[PDB]
RNA sequence: AGGGGCGUAGUUCAAUUGGUAGAACACCGGUCUCCAAAACCGGGUGUUGGGAGUUCGAGUCUCUCCGCCCCUGCCA
RNA sequence: CCGAGGGUAGGGCCCGUGACUGGGGCGAAGUCGUAACAAGGUAGCUGUACCGGAAGGUGCGGCUGGA
RNA sequence: UGGAGAGUUUGAUCCUGGCUCAGGGUGAACGCUGGCGGCGUGCCUAAGACAUGCAAGUCGUGCGGGCCGCGGGGUUUUACUCCGUGGUCAGCGGCGGACGGGUGAGUAACGCGUGGGUGACCUACCCGGAAGAGGGGGACAACCCGGGGAAACUCGGGCUAAUCCCCCAUGUGGACCCGCCCCUUGGGGUGUGUCCAAAGGGCUUUGCCCGCUUCCGGAUGGGCCCGCGUCCCAUCAGCUAGUUGGUGGGGUAAUGGCCCACCAAGGCGACGACGGGUAGCCGGUCUGAGAGGAUGGCCGGCCACAGGGGCACUGAGACACGGGCCCCACUCCUACGGGAGGCAGCAGUUAGGAAUCUUCCGCAAUGGGCGCAAGCCUGACGGAGCGACGCCGCUUGGAGGAAGAAGCCCUUCGGGGUGUAAACUCCUGAACCCGGGACGAAACCCCCGACGAGGGGACUGACGGUACCGGGGUAAUAGCGCCGGCCAACUCCGUGCCAGCAGCCGCGGUAAUACGGAGGGCGCGAGCGUUACCCGGAUUCACUGGGCGUAAAGGG
């Protein structure tokens, strides 16, 4: 299940710093900032020119690790992404963005994705009225995601909703910092997601 | 004779029927001479019942024995309201 | 066409003992006809019974004889009291002492003595001289031999006038009455121990049957707690893994039982189990209570020769057979260092690893035998593995 | 151990006799007719044949024959007889076969 | 559950007069070789199925126990 | 009359098996030679026939994939 | 909207070619491990054998009795028990048990698929239309009584009722023979002759509701026939006497050598007859870029079978899964002359097997049979149970936290690694606690209105006190594989061609990224591997899409 284990360890290994921890993985110490190299007893030595295979794995893992999704859903979502009309690169990314917990984190609320998940698993999150607890919930157009009323006075929702004064949300999501709402105006685009992931490779990983 | 019953589709704890004109001797969900409507007994959808007419009456005007619930639904869709 | 079983009278089971061809097995085949004239309406141990108008009884008539010890024993522990049958002929003989000895190594309390074969040449100072030897014998063994209700009579003769008319009452025939003196002998003296029903559960397996149309049935006496139909149970003992099942049936002497209490001899039809998966020894308890263990540091007291035990002593690496609940295993022994001098009459503790997993729980008792004699008894302490 | 059904075997046996007889009757009567129609007995020929025909259509009343089974048995008579008489006889009794 | 059997090196088989238990062929250890095979020297390497028992000693004779084979048992 | 099945009898097809026997495959370090590979020490190969512990030899004709 | 290749012949090269791997899939099984839920799904083998219980009945408004509880004495008493209501045991009549449910043995064939034919046919109950429903007669059960028997039951005498049976009449009409007209294989009209009908039951009573009879039409469901399509062996090449055709019959709802006499001598075959092996066919399912290849489990259509085998009876329909007759094998009872039985229905046992479940609850719903109706029956069906057997969702926590504890592991002794990982701090609250708690169910029926349309009323929930909602609430599971190359991931020790690994290439003979253990890493995660089998890759049977001088391959 959704990994659960050392993460600022993948911050490393994939070689492209990540913040799966939010606060700290943002400080002068994302783990990377002290060992921009792979874990293990080796981790810091001559690297063979990565096999054309290795490359894609690395690209997929990179992308997938970024979300916390299990391989099963990931591929699954990718297959779906395929049939749907349009470019898989774009589409699949979009579908990766609709993931409730993701929107939860993409919209203040949660500092980390892993924390945006526990929020949805515990109920604190809500959608078009009725609350949803499935991280995999697939958000659509025009749906605002409000917090709950029993949480609003929680020590956490405060600070995390506090870092919202000033900062601006993605070009495809609004936000009523006061009355915790925020809608999902429209599916994100390739560009908007400034992600260190070469989608077309990840795609190629699923060809063979 | 040639009845007018309901064949259970949908799934476990999710009824959804199909108003059909089958030869009484078939199985409930077996083959069937023709379909003329559906019925979601749990309503859950503004249209849990919809049925054809010119055809319902047709089979009715040729010896098609409706069932208790079947006849009910037919009626409820203004099948016998002769005006 | 089965018939239920209803509780009213207390339940107690007992068995016969004596020298091979003597009185038992036939005494049994008579004591039954008695308690059957007024009610109920109508080589291998033979679980039977009889309902006196005073109590419910389950008779265990172990075939007896030598060679049949392993089987003899497993039945002795199942009873609260035994009927020591003795004949008027050769009188107290070898296997009459042997069975009695065992009885006093199984905890078997109280003994009812019934002299059979009296119908053979009435010797004046004999049926009065026989009881002498007996009582003295029960004493050479520490038994309460001096308060045992000794009654005489040719049991079988009480049967000829039964196997021709199943309606014989009391009084008539100084034989078929003669057998009511042994009933009012067990009705008295031999108590009725308290069987705790506040405990988990446990039924040592004795025999296993494949009842046609229903499946495997495990017969056994209850160690404690209770078990009715539809209760999850586990089979702990032998086997590679402890398999779990649901009790789909319970019966008392081929009669539907509505609820089993301790002390009861009941057959258990387990849901989905092969006659090859269950076997004597292993027990049936509540999922969770007790588990399986091969090694233990039990406290043991090696009997003294002058009382059957060894007269030499064993060195660490002695492989004997330990008796648990209803069966016997085998196991190497390791001494707690320097103690490589455990000889007769001694009393110590050590390590033992049975080559067959068996239910062990620390607080359980057992015996040790090798070479045809109980070399020592004891109790278990916390398990190693 | 048992059930209704039996009620069906008993009736079975009954109805069996009911038309087993009606049957072998039409048979012996169909024979006699021709057994004369080729004799020359035109008169006492169309007489029993007239009876036969009765018994045939009569059997059709019940579960004995019905439809063409009865209709057919008829032709192969009014054909077997009619084509047995015109072999030197002339249809006397205008009672039965059509003139 | 109860009878009757067989278990000896690495494997096939002897000592069945109560006496540390040997033959064959293998294998192992050196020597030569990178290492083997050959060749030359030199070795019984064995829980005598386990464990106890009589005893001056038990492979042989008692009992118990393990695995396997065989016959015969077993509807709460 | 027909008729399931049962007999007696003789065929066909398939499978199992048999003392013994034919050749085949495979198998770290066995025996005998030396056919072939370099006119491989008699160019080779080939159909056939006779012969020979064995590879093979020889005869007749053929091929060059032999100078 | 759709196509990826790699390893391996050599000292090296190019080519040919085989083997092997990476991807999907499975009614799965085996190993390690295992928390929840939803929807699925579960004897692939012995069509082996089976203890129990249950899978089909219902109508008294078709008809006559027995019997028990009771209006209340018939006569004035317990004698005509007449009568009256609801019951109740079988009987007689009726409709249904020929559907629904199981299985795949058999079948290579009009069995199936697809398209048609029938002037060669049938079709219970249901519809619309036409006309009728009048005289009469009789039987056998049940029951009383006698009898043989262990039983199952059987026989004899005698009452008796019908919607049972039979006779006459009526002939709207219909059937048959012959003539004629239209028409074209036997269809439709007509005329003379013959032949054929029928039941009364309940009320609320010159009327209705339920039935009845004959004909016509409609529906629906079927039978029979035909074209094309449907596996491997040619080391199977010739097969055939009811054989092929005819004539007249028998037979059938109906065509037909289907069956039979008699006559003719035919019919079939390399376009594969006959024979052997295997197999139920299809919609579809898996794979595939496609063309194809494989398959045919769950659901739906067709077929076939009901211990093995033959046969009919009843009936609209069966040669009939829980009907009958008989032979056989096996199961049991037996008072030894004859008796009972068939789980490939449901749940369960045993055997076989690598392997496949509960003797569960409910007719509440849908469907079904019988019923005027109430209602009864219904292991069809609706559900619950068991197994990660599959798919889908969910959990084992989130956020802080050191130039970085310990332990373990490496180390050029300075250090590096597992690692923000932990511990530690705040932190949300899977489970579980208390309370509330369904949708699935609105008709039949009752009242109004005529029992029609429409309007109103009442009963009814197996799953379940489950889902779901509210409030309370503890940090609470991790494994399996793999790390020489293919193929993502490397270091120490042990071992020393041993022990072992191995899908292919190949590793191991004292420094082994290849054995075994460890540290560390990689993949995936309630799973992860293994074995088996299908497609792919394999343009490696090549139609799409290959080849033959010397690689296999040109016939002398
Ligand atoms: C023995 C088999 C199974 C035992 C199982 C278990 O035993 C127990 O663990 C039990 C717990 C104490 C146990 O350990 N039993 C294990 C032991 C227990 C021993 C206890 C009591 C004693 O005391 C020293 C007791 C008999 C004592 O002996 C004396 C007898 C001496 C006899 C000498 C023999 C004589 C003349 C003779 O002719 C003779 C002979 O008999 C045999 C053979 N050849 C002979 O020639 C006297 O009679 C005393 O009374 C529990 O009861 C368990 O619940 C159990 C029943 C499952
Ligand atoms: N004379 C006599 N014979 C007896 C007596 N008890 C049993 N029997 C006989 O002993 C023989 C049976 O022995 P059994 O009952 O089997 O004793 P078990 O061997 O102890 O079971 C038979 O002949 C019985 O009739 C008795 O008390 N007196
Ligand atoms: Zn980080």
């Amino acid at each position: 299940g959704r990994y659960i284990g050392p993460v600022c360890r993948l911050c490393r290994r994939e070689g492209v710093k990540l913040y799966l921890k939010g606060e700290r993985c943002y400080s002068p110490k994302c783990a990377m900032e002290r060992r921009p190299y792979p874990p293990g007893q080796h981790g810091q030595k001559r690297a063979r020119r990565p096999s054309d295979y290795a490359v894609r794995l690395r690209e997929k893992q990179k992308l997938r690790r970024i979300y916390g999704i299990s391989e099963r859903q990931f591929r699954n979502l990718f297959e779906e992404a395929s049939k749907k009309k349009g470019v898989t690169g774009s589409v699949f990314l979009g579908l990766l963005e609709s993931r409730l917990d993701n929107v939860v984190y993409r919209l203040g609320f949660a500092v980390s994705r892993r924390q945006a998940r526990q929020l949805v698993r515990h109920g604190h999150i809500t959608v078009n009225g009725r609350r949803v607890d499935l991280p995999s919930y697939r958000v659509r157009p025009g749906d605002e995601i409000a917090v709950a009323e029993k949480s609003r006075n929680l020590e956490l929702i405060r600070q995390n909703l506090e870092a919202m004064k000033g900062r601006k949300v993605g070009p495809w999501l609004s936000l009523d910092v006061e009355g915790m709402k925020g809608k999902f105006l429209r599916l994100p685009d390739r560009e908007d997601l400034a992600l260190p992931v070469n989608e077309q490779l990840v795609i190629e990983f699923y060809s063979r | 004779m040639v009845k007018i019953r309901l064949a259970r589709f949908g799934s476990k704890h999710n009824p959804h029927y199909r108003i059909v004109v089958t030869d009484a001797r078939r199985k409930r969900d077996g083959k069937y001479i023709e379909k003329i409507g559906y019925y979601d007994p749990r309503k859950t959808t503004p249209d849990w019942l919809k049925v054809d007419v010119e055809r319902a009456r047709y089979w009715l005007s040729v010896g098609a024995q409706p069932t208790d619930t079947a006849r009910r639904l037919l009626r409820q869709a203004g099948v016998f309201r002769q005006e | 066409a089965k018939g239920e079983f209803v509780r009213t009278k207390p339940h107690v089971n007992v068995g016969t003992i004596g020298h091979v061809d003597h009185g038992k097995t036939t005494l049994t085949a008579a004591l039954t006809y008695v308690a059957a004239a007024e009610n109920p309406n109508v080589i291998n141990t033979a679980h039977v019974e009889y309902e006196t108008a005073k109590r419910h009884y389950s008779h265990v008539d172990c075939p007896g004889h030598a060679d049949y010890i392993k089987n003899m024993i497993t039945g002795a522990a199942q009873m609260d009291g035994a009927i020591l049958v003795v004949s008027a002929a050769d009188g107290p003989m070898p296997q009459t002492r042997e069975h009695i000895l065992l009885a006093r190594q199984v905890g078997v309390p109280y003994i009812v003595v019934f002299m059979n074969k009296v119908d053979m040449v009435d010797d004046p100072e004999l049926l009065d001289l026989v009881e002498m030897e007996v009582r003295d014998l029960l004493n050479q063994y520490e038994f309460p031999g001096d308060e045992v209700p000794v009654i005489r009579g040719s049991a079988l003769l009480a049967l000829e006038q039964m196997h021709r008319n199943p309606k014989t009452r009391r009084g008539e025939n100084e034989w078929v009455d003669k057998i009511w003196e042994l009933l009012d002998a067990i009705d008295e003296y031999i108590p009725t121990p308290v069987r705790d029903v506040d405990k988990p559960f446990l039924m040592p397996v004795e025999d296993v049957f494949t009842i046609t149309g229903r499946g495997t049935v495990a017969t056994g006496r209850i160690e404690r707690g209770k078990v009715k139909v539809g209760d999850e149970v586990e089979i702990v003992g032998l086997a590679p893994e402890t398999r779990r099942t649901v009790v789909t049936g319970v019966e008392m002497h081929r009669k539907t039982l509505q609820e089993g209490i301790a002390g009861d001899n009941v057959g258990v039809l387990l849901r989905g189990v092969s006659r090859e998966e269950v076997e004597r020894g292993q027990v049936l308890a509540k999922p969770g209570s007790i588990t399986p263990h091969t090694k233990f540091e039990a406290s043991v007291y090696v009997l003294k020769k002058e009382e059957g035990g060894r007269h030499t002593g064993f060195f660490s690496g002695y492989r004997p057979q330990f008796y648990f609940r209803t069966t016997d295993v085998t196991g190497v022994v390791q001494l707690p260092p320097g103690v490589e001098m455990v000889m007769p009459g001694d009393n110590v503790t050590f390590t033992v690893e049975l080559i067959k997993p068996v239910a062990l729980e620390e607080g359980l008792r057992f015996a040790i035998r090798e070479g045809g004699r109980t070399v020592g008894a004891g109790v278990v302490t916390k398990i190693l593995e | 151990r048992n059930l209704s059904a039996l009620k069906r075997h008993r009736q079975s046996l009954k109805r069996r006799l009911r038309n087993k007889a009606k049957k072998s009757a039409i048979k012996t009567l169909s024979k006699k007719a021709i057994q004369l129609a080729q004799e020359g007995k035109a008169e006492e020929a169309l007489k029993i044949m007239r009876k036969a025909e009765s018994l045939i259509d009569k059997a059709a009343k019940g579960s004995t024959l019905h439809k063409n089974a009865a209709a057919r048995r008829k032709s192969r008579l009014m054909r077997k007889v009619r084509q047995l008489l015109e072999a030197a006889g002339a249809p006397l009794i205008g009672g039965g076969l059509s003139a």
